[PDB]
């Protein structure tokens, strides 16, 4: 039960106690992936048109 | 001093951080109109609440924050609300249609042509740090916005500002208080995909705050301002220290340093108490030992969970009011003779303590009582993997019938990232079980 | 209309419990997977706690505390009777025990030894018993040789235990036996005790020179009726019920049940259950645990009682089966689940 | 800003689209002017989701009225309303449609399409943000069915991103106005599968026996049976109409009641339904009872034989919310046999403080059931009784078609039925 680093200041106080001792993706990668699921969706649509021009 | 810019994110994110906002303006005396009485460094300074204010030549103090959604109607109260004066334009953020809960349209669909704009805007902020310490981040994991387009930000955050360290607070989803049956789907996608560019986050489970709301302050059907209100104590109690003088969490990176050893694992528990009815003409208030005894009782923590079968890896108790070290180790002592308290064997069994003289503050009118002295202990239980069992389990049942997936394939997703996530999930919980389990 | 699940097929107690619930017309039963559920009957291993107490307005209730391991398993139970100070390494009433890992993979085989030798030098009884949770798997030798051999040869934990050298033997007969007590604890923590026990007695002669015939040494139900020949001889099933077994005490013995064995009993059942109550306790939890247990008693010739295990998923004697199911939808479901005596029980009131 | 574009077409889609205006107009203060005259700011809140607001403070509908016949859309705007709708947005022919789908889809119909979504196109373009457009209509005619559906393809060809949502009436030979209805609604029920994000069933027959027997209605008319269509329609769309976040947005109820794309057919419900012990007040249990019970639903469809994929309930007046949450998780968790498990609490309820005109407080039930296969089950029967024997074809094949389009058609509902038979097991 031993208290470490005691820090005293006008607004409060802080310590720590002891009780026992132990025993990216680049800018690139993230457009390329975002312009992927807008080509996916353009082509989604594509083929709708293409459903309703038939 | 560094400073810290928070960015909330879809309407949970908005409406917790006005509370905050609300909040932060009580406890460090700053007008609506954003005068501020007690600084007595007009236009400038480099105290402790300059990490969350910045300050205008007319004496004005005005919150490091932004605000994204991409509806109006949130952040529209905001732009006429009681704080209206606080921010500028630019800090308000606002789409046309929403995401209509849909991951894959807040992140994709929808985040693609926005997300260079929330850059722009935080930049700005960034253009007045002389040393930014990092972000804190505030987001829904149910919703289309606040999954899909914060995993978006985090990405880009993490490429804009490398060496910057970023927070999360999440709101989890609860059934008490969503409409939406597709919250699992958002909330793994979300997890999967800002895993890594996040370096502590604090989940807060709406099924508690609901809870806490029903049997401490008696409120028969909680609203979203009183599971806000309460949210924003518990957010305040965390964010302390970077506002006030002190040695304990003095910048974002010490809070990685004190509660995640291991990086996936960087999901502390939060514990909350005294909450008490301000209803109550007057009530026995509470002591150190008896409030501190409370953090180790699932009643008061922010998602339910039995810690008595988990490990800690670490462990801060956050005291607020009238208390000195000596009633604090007294009641430690005794909760660790009558709790079962295990730690990881390869970290220490101790507790670092902050203590902040200034008690809580209490909203005016609000529902929270004011007390004499209150508590938040934040600690990092691989119990807290019992929330990701229960998330990930619903994900199981919907998924395996494909349910709801054709909404997120149709706004450019591919299927194959709804199992990438899962199984990024799975590893997780194995993760907590190897630290944890015997 | 309540609700409930079945997880555990094979439980012969629940399925009973089932059988009465949907009996009373006010349960109905649901799939296994269905989570709107007022009780579950789980399963014995991985049973999902962490999903239980979530679903908007169901109080839920499970027939299993979550963390009673501790005291179900062999060796769980050692490390638990010598690191509880409410039970003391100098626990009176449980025989000197020590945990023994394999060699293949703390251990206690050095201080096993110790004491080992002490005994061999005292002239004293060194007959030591080895055991183990993956068993039908045991062995009773007096060398420390062949006990530590035999763990070596399988990979799984293990037990040795001082063996009680001077049971107390039924006569006539002269045949050992063991005591099996039936123990329910509910939501709220009362520790019930059910006032019918079953004595699991050996058709065989005890017989002190000769521990490898097992068959007159371990009086388990099934070795009995397997390897056996007396199988049923002195009584129905090689069980012996309360009303007899305390009738023989006052003819041979000239005393009874209750003063000479049923108060160490009672002690043994609160030392235990109350020394893990802040452990597993659900007075504060987001759901509600209740679970009957199955304590097992070796009593010597002193009219001392020893214990033996405690089993988490136990089954009940035959005879017994519809008096106590039904005890449990009394005290543990219906308490909890209200429908629109002289109770079965003994209740062992505590301290919380 | 989130408008909705209206649509009715035909004389079902017009008679019903009428008293739906006549019963939201009340609710929101408007009267047969425009004027606004409520005194709740609540009732202006989201006005203009179904109002333009016109010069001195006036409200008009965002409606368009369609018919290829000028009878019924001449008695809208006599009836009582009438005045209160765009005089441009009344579109309609003369020739009529004879109650033939190839006539509103193809030949007639098609005379007058692009007139029409000239007029949609002008209410779009004055939209901050469209939500997404509502149709009504029977699907028994010829107007509202093939004309209707022809619509919807060519409204999603020019608005492929929003939301199409519709209120169809289906047909029954117990409430009959020619023995063709039948093909129509067969030749419609696949238009909606592949263009609609959201249809509301309303069979007539369900209607019929509502007004025969709960409402004790001796002889029911048209006039009766919409009156409970008035009030379907103000419910389920209170979620939009009114402040609220559960269900509001068209495309956040299509993606919480829609687990997969074909289907998207709902069972709708209101209560309470009192025959005139009218003045009694209704408690929160047993506008629950009601609500969910089959005799007040309007699918004619018996829950009980399928299975719940998702519900969405609606609560209008003051009440008990904590009540509400009581019985809506009472009834859930009383008969939990008949809810899928395998989505997560699929029963979501949402609350309202303005109660629809005379009421204290009531009801709307919004099921995406599996039981719906029955409505399609008897629609397809009902056209093969004929089909296989070519009866009445004739009519069709004199406009254009093909028996193999016949074909088609009865395959592709046979379809739709097999896919919710898998799901209801
Ligand atoms: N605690 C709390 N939770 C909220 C609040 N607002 C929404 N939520 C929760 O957030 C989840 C829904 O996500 P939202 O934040 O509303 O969605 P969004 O980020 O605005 O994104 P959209 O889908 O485009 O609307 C539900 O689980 C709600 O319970 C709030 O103010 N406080
Ligand atoms: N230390 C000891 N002294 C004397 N007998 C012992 C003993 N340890 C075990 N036994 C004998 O072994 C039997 C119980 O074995 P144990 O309970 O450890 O295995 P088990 O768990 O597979 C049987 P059950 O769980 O049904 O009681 C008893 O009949 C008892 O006579
Ligand atoms: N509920 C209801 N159904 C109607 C009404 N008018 C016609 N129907 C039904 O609609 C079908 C006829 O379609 P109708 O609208 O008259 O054809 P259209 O004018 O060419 O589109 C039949 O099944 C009728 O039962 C009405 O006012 N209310
Ligand atoms: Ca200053
Ligand atoms: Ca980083
Ligand atoms: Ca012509
Ligand atoms: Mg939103
Ligand atoms: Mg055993
Ligand atoms: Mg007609």
């Amino acid at each position: 039960m031993e208290v470490i680093e005691l820090n005293k200041c006008t607004s409060g106080q802080s310590f720590e106690v002891i009780l026992k001792p132990p025993s990216d993706p680049s800018l690139e990668e993230i457009q390329k992936k975002l312009e992927a699921a807008e080509e996916r969706r353009k082509y989604q649509e594509a083929e709708l048109l293409k459903h309703l021009a038939e | 001093m560094r400073e810290c810019i928070s960015i909330h994110v879809g309407q949970a994110g908005v409406q917790i951080g006005n509370a905050c906002w609300e909040l932060y303006c009580l406890e460090h005396g700053i007008q609506p109109d954003g005068q501020m009485p007690s600084d007595k460094t007009i236009g400038g300074g480099d105290d402790s609440f300059n990490t969350f204010f910045s300050e205008t030549g007319a004496g004005k103090h005005v919150p490091r924050a932004v605000f994204v959604d991409l509806e109006p109607t949130v952040i529209d109260e905001v732009r006429t609300g009681t704080y209206r004066q606080l921010f500028h334009p630019e800090q308000l953020i606002t789409g046309k249609e929403d995401a209509a809960n849909n991951y894959a349209r807040g992140h994709y669909t929808i985040g693609k042509e926005i997300i260079d704009l929330v850059l722009d805007r935080i930049r700005k902020l960034a253009d007045q740090c002389t040393g930014l310490q990092g972000f804190l981040v505030f987001h829904s994991f149910g919703g289309g916005t606040g999954s899909g387009f914060t995993s978006l930000l985090m990405e880009r955050l993490s490429v804009d500002y490398g060496k910057k360290s970023k927070l999360e607070f999440s709101i989890y989803p609860a059934p008490q208080v969503s409409t939406a049956v597709v919250e699992p789907y958002n909330s793994i996608l979300t997890t999967h995909t800002t895993l890594e560019h996040s370096d502590c986050a604090f989940m807060v489970d709406n099924e508690a705050i609901y809870d806490i709301c029903r049997r401490n302050l008696d409120i028969e059907r909680p609203t979203y301002t009183n599971l806000n209100r309460l949210i924003s104590q518990i957010v305040s109690s965390i964010t302390a220290s970077l506002r006030f003088d002190g040695a304990l969490n003095v910048d974002l990176t010490e809070f990685q340093t004190n509660l995640v050893p291991y990086p996936r694992i960087h999901f502390p528990l939060a514990t909350y108490a005294p909450v008490i009815s301000a209803e109550k003409a007057y009530h026995e208030q509470l002591s150190v030992a008896e409030i501190t005894n409370a953090c180790f009782e699932p009643a008061n923590q922010m998602v339910k969970c039995d810690p008595r079968h988990g490990k800690y890896m670490a462990c801060c108790l956050l005291y607020r009011g009238d208390v000195v070290p000596k009633d604090v180790n007294a009641a430690i002592a005794t909760i660790k003779t009558k709790r079962s308290i295990q730690f990881v064997d390869w970290c220490p069994t101790g507790f670092k303590v902050g203590i902040n003289y200034q008690p809580p503050t209490v909203v005016p009118g609000g529902d929270l009582a004011k007390v004499q002295r209150a508590v938040c202990m934040l600690s990092n239980t691989t119990a807290i993997a019992e929330a990701w069992a229960r998330l990930d389990h619903k994900f199981d049942l919907m998924y395996a019938k494909r349910a709801f997936v054709h909404w997120y394939v149709g706004e450019g997703m591919e299927e194959g990232e709804f199992s990438e996530a899962r199984e990024d999930m799975a590893a997780l919980e194995k993760d907590y079980e190897e630290v944890g389990v015997d | 209309m309540y609700t409930f699940v079945v997880r555990d097929e094979n439980s012969s107690v629940y399925a009973e419990v089932s059988r009465l619930l949907l009996a009373t017309g006010q349960w109905k039963r649901l799939r296994k997977d269905n989570p709107r559920f007022n009780l579950m009957l789980g399963e014995r291993n991985r049973l999902p706690f962490g999903r239980l107490g979530h679903e908007p307005g169901l109080v839920q209730l499970v027939n299993y505390y979550r963390g009673a391991d501790k005291l179900c398993r062999k060796a769980s139970l050692v490390k638990l009777i010598k690191t509880s100070p409410e039970l003391s390494e100098s626990c009176t009433w449980f025989p000197e025990s020590y945990v023994i890992y394999p060699t293949n993979l703390t251990d206690e085989r050095e201080v096993f030894l110790a004491a080992y030798n002490r005994r061999r030098e005292g002239r004293e009884g060194n007959v030591w018993i080895a055991k183990s949770s993956a068993g039908a798997g045991i062995l009773i030798s007096s060398e420390a040789s062949e006990l530590l051999d035999f763990i070596d040869e399988q990979g799984q934990v293990h037990v040795i235990q001082k063996y009680l050298e001077k049971p107390l033997l039924l006569e006539p007969g002269h045949r050992k036996f063991d005591i099996r007590s039936w123990v329910l604890v509910d939501h709220l923590y009362n520790i019930y005790l059910y006032r019918e026990g079953v004595l699991r007695t050996s058709s065989e002669p005890y017989n002190s020179a000769n521990f490898q015939d097992k068959t007159c040494h371990l009086t388990n139900h099934c070795i009995q009726k397997e390897y056996s020949k007396n199988y049923g001889r002195y009584e129905e099933g090689n069980e012996m019920f309360f009303e007899e077994f305390n009738q023989y005490l006052m003819d041979a013995l000239n005393t009874t049940l209750e003063n000479s064995i049923l108060l160490q009993i009672k002690h043994i059942i609160r030392s235990c259950l109350m020394c893990i109550e802040p452990a597993i306790s659900t007075k504060h939890l987001h759901y509600q645990s209740f679970q009957l247990f199955g304590f097992d008693f070796m009593v010597d010739e002193e009219l001392k009682v020893w214990l033996i295990e405690v089993n988490g998923a136990p089954a009940c004697a035959q005879k017994l089966y519809a008096e106590l199911c039904q005890g449990i939808v009394d005290v543990a479901i219906s308490s909890v689940f209200p429908l629109a005596p002289t109770s079965i029980f003994i209740k062992l009131h505590h301290h919380h | 800003m989130r408008e909705i574009v209206h649509i009715q077409a035909g004389q079902c889609g017009n008679q019903i689209g009428a008293k739906f205006w006549e019963v939201i107009s009340d609710e929101h203060g408007i009267d047969p002017t425009g004027s606004y005259h409520g005194d709740s700011d609540l009732q202006l809140e989201r006005i203009n989701v179904y109002y333009n607001e016109a010069t001195g403070n006036k409200y008009v509908p965002r409606a368009i009225l369609v018919d290829l016949e000028p009878g019924t859309m001449d008695s809208v705007r006599s009836g009582p309303f009438g005045q209160i709708f765009r005089p441009d947005n009344f579109v309609f022919g003369q020739s009529g449609a004879g109650n033939n789908w190839a006539k509103g889809h193809y030949t007639e119909g098609a005379e007058l399409v692009d007139s029409v979504l000239d007029v949609v196109r002008k209410e779009s373009e004055s939209c901050d943000c469209l939500q997404g457009f509502q149709l009504t209509h029977s699907l028994g005619g010829g107007t509202g069915s093939g004309m209707g559906t022809l619509l919807i393809s060519k409204i999603r060809e020019e608005y492929p991103d929003r939301i199409m949502n519709t209120f169809s009436v289906m047909p029954s030979p117990k409430v009959s106005d020619t023995v063709v209805e039948p093909y129509n609604a067969t030749l419609s029920v696949h238009q909606l599968v592949e263009n609609t994000d959201e249809t509301y069933c309303i069979d007539n027959e369900a209607l019929y026996d509502i007004c025969f027997r709960t409402l004790k209605l001796t002889t029911p008319t048209y006039g009766d049976l919409n009156h409970l269509v008035s009030a379907t329609m103000s419910g389920v769309t209170t979620c939009l109409r009114f402040p609220g976040q559960l269900n509001a947005d068209l495309r956040k109820l299509a993606v919480n009641m829609v687990p997969f794309p074909r289907l998207h057919f709902f069972m709708p419900g209101f209560a309470p339904l009192t025959s005139r012990q009218q003045y009694r007040a209704l408690t929160v249990p047993e506008l629950t009872q009601q609500m969910f019970d089959s005799k007040n639903m309007m699918a004619a469809c018996d829950p009980r034989h399928g299975r719940y994929l998702t519900v969405a309930a609606i609560f209008r007046g003051r009440m008990s919310m904590k009540e509400v949450d009581e019985q809506m998780l009472n009834v859930q968790n009383k008969n939990s046999s008949y809810f899928v498990e395998w989505i997560p609490n699929n029963v979501k309820t949402a609350v309202c403080d303005i109660p629809p005109r005379g009421l204290k407080m009531s009801a709307t039930f919004i099921g995406n059931s599996t039981a719906i296969q029955e409505l399609f089950k008897r629609i397809s029967e009902q056209f093969t009784a004929m089909f296989r024997r070519k009866a009445f074809l004739h009519w069709y094949t004199g406009e254009g078609m093909d028996e193999m389009e016949f074909t088609e058609a009865e395959s592709n509902m046979n379809d739709l039925v097999s896919e919710y038979q898998q799901y209801q097991d």
